[PDB]
């Protein structure tokens, strides 16, 4: 399952 | 941009007459952008299917090209590859032993 | 045996028309389970291994909005990126992320990982601590004040330590027949003249998983890299792997060379010699 987490560069 | 690395080759060892499946594995080039195609006597073969893109520790791809062929003692396999960094598409010659 | 389950994702803007294309593959070891294509019809999560079938709807819902949401997110990057660089609005460019966990034998969490490359280089990569970051130059160091900011690592870390590792152990146990089976290599030797006094021994290990494995040569008990050639391991397609060794040699000095075979699949290595018979 993969992670949910966003963080935009 | 880095240059695709190419080898051409049957799933199991080669038997004239005996079905299989031909192989063209090109890997550590950038961009992803490619054009592989699998040749029968220097003609396209039309059922081809390749992986989904992936790459490596160097960010490099990789890509597995294959289809079903019957190996005989007449035809001639190969595997024709473009890319960016490629002048003219180079053409590798499937060999039973490599 | 050590275990990882590993993400991939690369994204490629198409500045004539449209979004960018992106790929997304997930494996556990040698094995990819899971894709999607921006380009597919589906635009879901599909499976790609028997033993993730068995997951349910609600499984295939929460991978299809997780993995669209990834997409969305190097979207905006790309856009980003090509500010940061101060790079023409014309040119295709990529981004391209990888994250996972390796475990031990004992399925305890080893080491996680999430890197991450803009136009085939490192941009910025978690440090192994899960805790600090790498950033290759002053665009990535931006990047990586915001994301100090924004208790970025210690969410990653939450993941990679845990969710990451639990997703592992049920898919180890799922798909067991296969991920837990070790396929050791099948080898043999070939023998081509190449001329009336010399030949190259190639020795071929076949059908192996996982894709790890040393082939090397030696000569009288002795390693041997001269007039030698490796290449690199290939995926056989029915999801084992292939490689072999060459050398050449003196025809009739072909019992001094021995081929050497190692892989997690084999107790004790290998060795393997040519049948001067055949
Ligand atoms: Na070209
Ligand atoms: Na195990
Ligand atoms: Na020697
Ligand atoms: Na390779």
């Amino acid at each position: 399952g993969m992670s949910r987490i966003g963080m935009e560069v | 941009q880095r240059t695709p690395k190419i080898q051409v080759y049957s799933r199991h060892p080669a038997e004239n007459g005996k079905s299989n499946f031909l192989n063209c594995y090109v890997s550590g080039f950038h961009p992803s952008d490619i054009e592989v195609d699998l040749l029968k006597n220097g003609e396209r073969i039309e059922k081809v299917e390749h992986s989904d893109l992936s790459f490596s520790k160097d960010w490099s791809f990789y890509l597995l090209y294959y289809t079903e062929f019957t190996p005989t003692e007449k035809d001639e396999y190969a595997c024709r590859v473009n890319h960016v960094t490629l002048s003219q598409p180079k053409i590798v010659k499937w060999d039973r032993d490599m | 045996g050590s275990h990882s389950m590993r993400y991939f994702f690369t994204s490629v803007s198409r500045p004539g028309r449209g979004e960018p294309r992106f790929i997304a593959v997930g494996y556990v070891d040698d094995t990819q389970f899971v894709r999607f294509d921006s380009d597919a019809a589906s635009q879901r999560m599909e499976p790609r291994a028997p033993w993730i079938e068995q997951e349910g709807p609600e499984y295939w819902d929460g991978e299809t909005r997780k993995v669209k949401a990834h997409s969305q997110t190097h979207r905006v990057d790309l856009g980003t990126l090509r500010g940061y660089y101060n790079q023409s609005e014309a040119g295709s460019h990529t981004v391209q992320r990888m994250y996972g966990c390796d475990v031990g034998s004992d399925w305890r969490f080893l080491r996680g990982y999430h890197q991450y490359a803009y136009d085939g280089k490192d941009y910025i990569a978690l440090k192994e601590d899960l805790r600090s970051w790498t950033a290759a130059d002053m665009a990535a160091q931006t990047t990586k004040h915001k994301w100090e900011a924004a208790h970025v690592a210690e969410q990653l870390r939450a993941y990679l330590e845990g969710t990451c590792v639990e997703w592992l152990r049920r898919y180890l146990e799922n798909g067991k027949e296969t991920l837990q089976r070790t396929d050791a290599p099948k080898t043999h030797m070939t023998h081509h003249a190449v001329s009336d006094h010399e030949a190259t021994l190639r020795c071929w290990a076949l059908s192996f998983y996982p894709a790890e494995i040393t082939l090397t040569w030696q000569r009288d008990g002795e390693d041997q890299t001269q007039d030698t050639e490796l290449v690199e391991t290939r995926p056989a397609g029915d999801g084992t792997f292939q490689k072999w060794v060459a050398v050449v040699v003196p025809s009739g000095q072909e019992q001094r060379y021995t081929c050497h075979v190692q892989h997690e699949g084999l107790p004790k290595p290998l060795t393997l010699r040519w049948e001067p018979s055949s």
